[PDB]
RNA sequence: UAAAAAUGUUCUGGAAA
RNA sequence: UUCCCGGGCCUUGUACACACCGCCCGUCACGCCAUGGGAGCGGGCUCUACCCGAAGUCGCCGGGAGCCUACGGGCAGGCGCCGAGGGUAGGGCCCGUGACUGGGGCGAAGUCGUAACAAGGUAGCUGUACCGGAAGGUGCGGCUGGAUCACCU
RNA sequence: AGCUAGUUGGUGGGGUAAUGGCCCACCAAGGCGACGACGGGUAGCCGGUCUGAGAGGAUGGCCGGCCACAGGGGCACUGAGACACGGGCCCCACUCCUACGGGAGGCAGCAGUUAGGAAUCUUCCGCAAUGGGCGCAAGCCUGACGGAGCGACGCCGCUUGGAGGAAGAAGCCCUUCGGGGUGUAAACUCCUGAACCCGGGACGAAACCCCCGACGAGGGGACUGACGGUACCGGGGUAAUAGCGCCGGCCAACUCCGUGCCAGCAGCCGCGGUAAUACGGAGGGCGCGAGCGUUACCCGGAUUCACUGGGCGUAAAGGGCGUGUAGGCGGCCUGGGGCGUCCCAUGUGAAAGACCACGGCUCAACCGUGGGGGAGCGUGGGAUACGCUCAGGCUAGACGGUGGGAGAGGGUGGUGGAAUUCCCGGAGUAGCGGUGAAAUGCGCAGAUACCGGGAGGAACGCCGAUGGCGAAGGCAGCCACCUGGUCCACCCGUGACGCUGAGGCGCGAAAGCGUGGGGAGCAAACCGGAUUAGAUACCCGGGUAGUCCACGCCCUAAACGAUGCGCGCUAGGUCUCUGGGUCUCCUGGGGGCCGAAGCUAACGCGUUAAGCGCGCCGCCUGGGGAGUACGGCCGCAAGGC
């Protein structure tokens, strides 16, 4: 463009879009599932990926994934919503944070535990 | 009608290097022999002279290369191997002597015009003054 | 430049290498 | 040696490369998500007009009617302008909703055909126009990002 | 996209500390806006802070400056100052008392509660210090402030031990069952001694005040410590916490078992379907450590909005084309001005922060002292190359003159022949037509084929193209009139009059629309016949709109060179149209092909640039959604922008 044409119109900056609204710009958000569901993965994959409908309090219903194996959240339990999506679950934008409200850790976890809510346990 | 008089003049220096041809005629005007009469003293070129073409005054620009070479394309390199308008008349360029540029960390020479005359980056470094940027060459 | 010539459908999802 | 089957060499087109037993288009059926329209309803903000109009400052008056007086005055009082706020009516912008409805994105193995990619078996694409389950067909015009031999420059 | 009545100006008043339509009479019609008024959304602004090579981008919490507010809203009083946070009046909402007529309050002060939220602290101690108000002073008040508390929330420092110690215990893990690994790790032996224990124990505090001297200068004296019996020093003194992430690639780190597209992992590519360094555990390893990961947001990487520092022939991207408004840009010589620009001096640029040097807490973090930058902007002085401006001059750009040229450029009116169809008249008879093959269809009511005549409509064969004209769309028999563009020669005139161009205006194939006319051929739709599994197609027979004209609309396209306009510069070869020549060939304008240099991802482009430059405009910013919706403007509609 020439000078004169950046003086008249200029450049127009980004704008970026946020891949977590219903977060309404906090890290977490806390939520009511109204619907603890089971769905089936996108293309390449298959299996039976453990997924809530939850409520949240900024006024958004949005659905979340629940990480690890095995859970115990049933319709009506509280969780906390986090950031970050999974692939295959098209439309599932947040996981669950495990370990916080009724969402209990992962039993006998022993790896990386604290990504999944579960305390250290005693040496046998 | 030549909306850029100078910018004009650098490429017809240009364009007539990059063929390698002896010399160049150039539309003559005052300001433009004082760029030129810089790139003479300053060595890019063997030097210029005012000359006649069919009833109006033109500037003959003398180019210079270096020798032939071995290989494949023996073509000579270039004296002039950059040479670039700064200040365009769709926007110009001024600098204080603070801010005047180094062209090629010395071994390039940048030409303005200051009210102490047209001088290179050099000469009007040691004159405390700064002008518009006419132009730089390597 | 000018330029004729064929009635007849379709092959599940991943992965080869 | 035209044709059918398999195969050599060159060339041509290609959206194929799991390499035509390839690729792939649209409707229909099911699920999810977001979105437009929709009798209209519920809000938020905001503009206009008119009605009632607190406190208060500022103008009258202060008299058939008080209190003070440093007796030219002053205070309390009464009238008015303005005026927060309500109120009635009608606009403007925005948001949320609404039976029903349009199309859209996405979703391991659904139904119908086969439009396109190789004169893809009617070269293709294209503006428009009419038509048809659907891809699309046809009309008019346009483009080459289409066209073997010969053959003309 | 238009906004405005106290609206814009004036005159005289009111008002104020003071200017002012701040307010009020009266008069005038103005004021504002694409340089974005008005309106809508969001937001306290700054020093600074984060990031960044920088230019930038993001941000505005703590500290410092300014503004604004004090439950919501209006108002005035007192006063040097407030239209006043812990003053007042009134209305409102809500909280509470009431003897029911009127009363009381406002934590966005300190601390604490509750609600909301992913989440953010003690109803602490002291006025000892600094600072404030009042007081002659003593001194009083001070939830400012100085401190302590709670929270790994952050940064800095410290500890969980040090030196020995096996061709190397056990256990666990692998294993080519020899052995390898954890591993000097442990044990064990010496050694130091975080904590804790006893003892001592601050700096911060010297002035107000008293005394000699004048209650001045100067000298002397006394009181005063919240933190705290804390820091810190001395002596004594126990081996005294370790976790979190990760190990398919990017990215440092691999093996066994379990699992079998399950369970699960996943930042991106992707892992998992019975030998999984990718899931889960284990052994092992790597990274970091009182932390380690996760999510969220900002900068970076992203030259991925490109000023620095990008692009548009085919990748996303040249507007369908003209004409032109605002705007941007501007050939050669000379002089005045000195606005831009540049230079010197000077004022400002608070502090803190940042940077640098040196110090103080044992270091560091913190912190002090000093030092150096600095654009901007004000002022005075100066320069004049370039830009600008004024003036004079110039002819190389551009325009005009005169004499010529080519052309399907445009508009209007005429008019010519070939052919198709229908009609009339001849003549003639059994089929014609159509296809891959046929059938529908036409025909013995006389078709097809043939001759003559007539009517009517549409398009113009050969010439004819590697052609020409036009800004584009587009233009083709011939003739006449009306009219545009353009090229050459002579170099005659003017004297920069130029280039581009957001809007605006005009033009704009085909189809389509309105009124009227016209209708031969062709032909969407439509009807038959075939074909086929079907056949709303392709092939065949019919056929309406339409195709044609007038006037008015519509405004799209593969409106294409998918290549905006103008100017200068950078080998040639060859064919061709059109003009001039001292017509071997040269020179100007145009159309093609091949190709120097250069350019391009490549294909290709290459004096008809996609090369090298300058000016101006338009446009692009991953793919869908979608040229869709909503809104607006246009249109008769279809639809268009």
């Amino acid at each position: 463009p020439t000078i004169n044409q950046l003086v008249r119109k200029g450049r127009e900056k980004v704008r970026k879009k946020s891949k977590v609204p219903a977060l309404k710009g906090a890290p977490f958000r806390r939520g009511v599932c109204t619907v603890v569901r089971t769905v089936t993965p996108k293309k390449p994959n298959s299996a039976l990926r453990k997924v809530a409908k939850v409520r949240l309090t900024s006024g958004y219903e949005v659905t979340a994934y629940i990480p690890g194996e095995g859970h115990n959240l049933q319709e009506h339990s509280v969780v906390l919503i986090r950031g970050g999506r999974v692939k295959d679950l098209p439309g599932v934008r947040y996981h669950i944070v495990r370990g916080v409200y009724d969402a209990a850790g992962v039993k006998d976890r022993k790896k990386s535990r604290s990504k999944y809510g579960t305390k250290k346990p005693k040496e046998a | 009608m030549l909306t850029d008089p100078i910018a004009d003049m650098l490429t017809r220096i240009r364009n007539a290097t990059r063929v390698y041809k002896e010399s160049t005629d150039v539309p003559a005007s005052r300001f433009k022999e004082e760029i030129l009469r810089i790139l003479a003293r300053e060595g890019f070129i063997k030097g210029y002279e005012r000359v006649d073409v069919d009833g109006k005054p033109y500037l003959r620009v003398y180019l210079k290369y270096g020798p032939r070479r071995q290989g494949p394309d023996p073509r000579p390199e270039q004296v002039i191997h950059h040479i670039r308008r700064i200040s365009k008349p769709g926007r110009r360029v001024y600098v204080g002597v603070k801010e005047i540029p180094r062209v090629r960390r010395g071994l390039g020479i940048a030409i303005l015009s200051t009210s102490k005359g047209v001088l290179t980056d050099r000469e009007a470094r040691k004159l405390g003054v700064g002008g518009e940027l006419i132009c730089e060459v390597w």
